């Protein structure tokens, strides 16, 4: 019916998808090894849209996880949520990889394991006779997720041409350049494949993570154990129309169709306010829906590093405001009434704009059926500031003679560096041209 | 009281309401009258019949919950004819489309029931418990087989016995009228889904030609404007009428205490929602533009694949001819001629698409301006709410 195959790949893409499947059992009322609660069918009306359909009421995840590093998968099998995963769909015990840290490693390893990489991931494709598409849950940081992920964006474009492609890709961190220095090279090589060899992306910045991780979360030493908490909730938040019973844009080709203006303009800004557990003691007094979307357009919950004074000459075109759970829908048109009076979104002068709001009932659970949740999927034309940030860090590195002799020994014979530079400037010029 | 006491005799119950104490009271009253209270008690006679009218009513509200589930079927019909839950209808309408493109025949009925029964099983694992699937069938019309086939298919909520006391002939005869506009609303939502996937399938394979780069780019802009304007209209007009009418009937059927007030709450419900959906005698200024935008999205759709298939198939001959260039060296002037003929056919299709796009965006500009003035002309009902919403969509 609407079966999606997630493509978890890389050192960071496997960990953000590990707790994504772990989030799904707590809201479906199911255990990874059994069914102890009856809340799975009376409370939740649809479960076989991301999981594989049941053979013994055991909803297998439709997931594949490949990585060159064996460290990310050795921290999985000792956890009690790995018995839900199957040891025959992806790998058996003692799976390995390369050495290995290179973008050209996984780019060259795709055609030497070409027979095996297109054998076991295609067995899940013909399980349903109407496949939705493929989401590449991969990474841009490092050479593991960026090297091999650029290969599958090409060969799955023609072997599966009538399928939706759209990824929840995480952006790397640009604070210092000591541990990694190959960061401007492997990022722009995948970013070219994300626009012409891929339809849509969902951007997730790393410098904007610790802006939120010290905002309300109150940590002193930033660890990697907090990167899975902001990411796994908004992943399950994006499929609330798709997993839980909704009516309009209840498919993944429903939501993405109403937000993309044009190809190579698909970078969607994400926002999510409620992350604090001591808000729970004051939501008993009928906290309404009239105050939760006034702060979405206000740049506080954003996960995109952008300029603060560059929003006057940029214009919103498509903005999504997803409320979940208890909505009190007699005032949801009242919340959309107050949008035109502030004009917090700059509107495009050539065409109409749209503020789309939708709702779906959440899990039968006490932290879910009590507190209001707001998921934002914006589309603003100030996203070229990240593309100006990455390009200015790209041409400055090529004048310092950095990784021009250390990178072209394997499988690179011609200069494909300006092939990425002009196509990035094509994106940056067509964005500003789009508001005439 | 006398109409409700006869309705509980043909409910497969001969039980006097909720107790045998309704016999006791009559005997007490008759002896009391026989020896005492000779003057009529018209102030007190109306008191305990009202204390009889309230108990015979809630007991008659109690016999449905044990046997028939009357107002549970009030909620269950909203999921199919009113399309409350979309997964029942979307997994329907996916499988239902390869039958609707062809015209209908006399062999049209025998397979849709198999398509229906495989669609209600793929979405359910617990809906075999209630009695909804036996009281819901498919209704077709007497239209001749020379049609497009799309307008024949419709679902109907069947009634047999004690569900048919609350559902007369006049109820589902209006429920097909509210279905046909809502089926056409989901018809437009799914054919625009196919052409949006047609935007993203064709653009990935024609990569390699610099002329067709900017050809599809501006045409995707003018197609996205008919996408975003239909979306913020069609999602909002049917969710709002869903909103003010689900919260109208469902919350008052359990606060009033009658069986005749259930239908009195119902007979005002099912004609408010269709009057806000499509049908009034004054609403001829409503369904004239919504059918003028209905055939315009058909005209925008069939012209796209009439020019995509010209733009996509002619590229496929160019790429196989490139493969013949390397094989002739391992195994000329006419080969350059046919290349110049392809470029001329590449040159032909682009102003043919430009001319067949600039004339359809003039039609859409004429539709979007006539859509405003026709919806502002009706006779002082809740149109100020309707004239409110369409100005909010085009500007914000």
């Amino acid at each position: 019916p609407r079966e999606i195959i997630t493509l978890q790949l890389g050192q960071c893409g496997n960990q953000i998808g590990f707790e994504f499947w772990k989030q799904l059992c707590a809201e479906h009322g199911i255990s990874p090894e059994g069914i102890v609660e009856e809340f799975a069918t009376e409370g939740t009306d649809r479960k076989d849209v991301f999981f594989y359909q049941a053979d013994d009421e055991h909803y297998i995840p439709r997931a594949v996880l490949l990585d060159l590093e064996p460290r990310v998968i050795h921290s999985i099998l000792n956890s009690p949520y790995a018995n839900l995963y199957n040891p025959e769909n992806i790998y058996l015990s003692e799976h390995g990889g390369g050495a290995g840290n290179n973008w050209a490693s996984g780019f060259s390893q795709g055609e030497k394991i070409h027979e095996d990489i297109f054998d076991i991931i295609d067995r899940e494709a013909d399980g349903s006779d109407s496949l939705e598409g493929f989401v590449l849950c991969h990474s841009i940081a490092g050479g593991t997720g960026s090297g091999l992920g650029s290969y599958l964006l090409e060969r799955l474009n023609d072997r599966y041409p009538k399928k939706l492609v759209q990824t929840y890709s995480v952006f790397p961190n640009q604070d210092e350049m000591s541990h990694v220095v190959v960061q401007p090279y492997n990022s722009l090589l995948t970013l070219k494949r994300l626009t012409q060899n891929a339809d849509c992306v969902v951007v997730l910045d790393n410098t904007a993570l610790n802006r939120i991780a010290t905002d309300r979360l109150h940590i002193q030493n930033p660890s990697f154990s907090q990167i899975n908490q902001l990411v796994s909730t908004i992943m399950s938040a994006s499929t609330t129309t798709l997993r839980y019973p909704g009516y309009m844009n209840n498919d993944l080709i429903g939501l993405i169709a109403s937000l993309i203006p044009t190809p190579r303009l698909h970078f969607l800004m994400t926002g999510y306010t409620p992350l604090t557990t001591d808000q729970s003691v004051a939501s008993v007094r009928k906290t309404t829906v009239l105050d939760v979307m006034r702060r979405l357009l206000q740049p506080k919950n954003v996960m995109v590093s952008t300029g603060r004074d560059r929003q006057t000459n940029h214009c919103y075109i498509a903005i999504l405001n997803i409320i979940q759970g208890e909505v009190d829908p007699t005032q949801v048109h009242k919340s959309l009434q107050r949008i035109r009076e502030r004009k917090l979104a700059n509107f495009i002068p050539w065409g109409p704009a749209s503020i789309q709001v939708a709702l779906s009932r959440k899990s039968p659970y006490l932290p879910s059926a009590h507190r209001v949740s707001g998921l934002m999927m914006a589309n603003h034309t100030n996203i070229s500031s990240l593309f100006e940030r990455t390009c200015r860090q790209y041409d400055k590195l090529r004048k310092r003679e950095a990784f021009l002799e250390q990178f072209r020994k394997e499988d690179i014979f011609k200069d494909n560096f300006d092939e990425l530079d002009n196509s990035r400037e094509i994106v940056q010029q067509l964005i500003d041209e789009y508001h005439a | 009281i006398g109409k409700s006491i006869n309705f509980l005799h043909q409910v497969c119950h001969d039980q006097t309401p909720a107790s045998k104490a309704m016999a006791v009271g009559k005997s007490a009253e008759s002896p009391k009258d026989a020896a005492e209270l000779f003057t009529d008690l018209e102030n007190a006679f109306q008191t305990k019949i009202d204390a009889a009218y309230f108990d015979t009513s809630k007991y008659l509200l109690d016999v449905l919950n044990k046997n028939y589930n009357l107002l549970e079927h009030m909620q269950a019909m909203r999921r199919y004819l009113l399309l409350g839950q979309g997964d029942f209808i979307r997994h329907l309408m996916d499988l239902l489309k390869p039958e609707l493109v062809r015209p209908a025949t006399t062999l049209y009925q025998h397979n849709l029931t198999g398509i229906l029964e495989t669609a209600v099983r793929a979405t359910n694992a617990q809906f075999d418990n209630p009695e909804i699937l036996k009281r819901l069938d498919v209704r077709l019309l007497e239209v001749s087989p020379g049609d497009t086939g799309w307008d024949v298919f419709s679902l109907d909520y069947h009634v047999d016995g004690p569900i048919a006391t609350v559902f007369t002939r006049e109820c589902m005869s209006h429920y097909l009228r509210v279905f046909n506009f809502l089926w056409r609303a989901k018809r437009m939502e799914y054919i625009l889904t196919d052409i949006w996937k047609g935007h993203m399938c064709n653009a990935k394979l024609l990569k390699g030609m610099p002329e067709l780069s900017g050809v599809l780019h501006q045409c995707h802009i003018l197609a996205s404007e008919m996408v975003h304007f239909i979306h913020q209209m069609q999602y909002y007009i049917t969710f709002e009428v869903l909103e003010c009418s689900w919260d109208e009937l469902w919350n008052k059927v359990l606060k009033a205490q009658d069986l005749d007030h259930i239908i009195a709450a119902h007979d005002v419900f099912l004609d408010t929602i269709i009057s806000r959906c499509l049908l009034d005698s004054e609403s001829r200024a409503l369904l004239n533009q919504l059918r003028a935008v209905f055939d315009q999205i058909i005209e925008f759709q069939n012209a796209q694949d009439a020019l995509y298939r010209a733009a996509l198939e002619e590229l496929q001959q160019r790429l196989q001819f490139e493969e013949r260039k390397k094989e002739r060296e391992s195994e000329t002037a006419a080969e350059e001629d046919v290349e110049n003929k392809r470029i001329q056919e590449f040159q032909e299709s682009i102003p043919k698409m430009r001319s067949q796009l600039r004339i359809l965006t003039h039609f859409y500009q004429g539709i979007v301006q006539q859509f405003l003035v026709l919806l502002t002309t009706s006779t002082d009902e809740s149109l100020r709410f309707l004239s409110f919403r369409l100005d909010f969509n085009e500007h914000y």
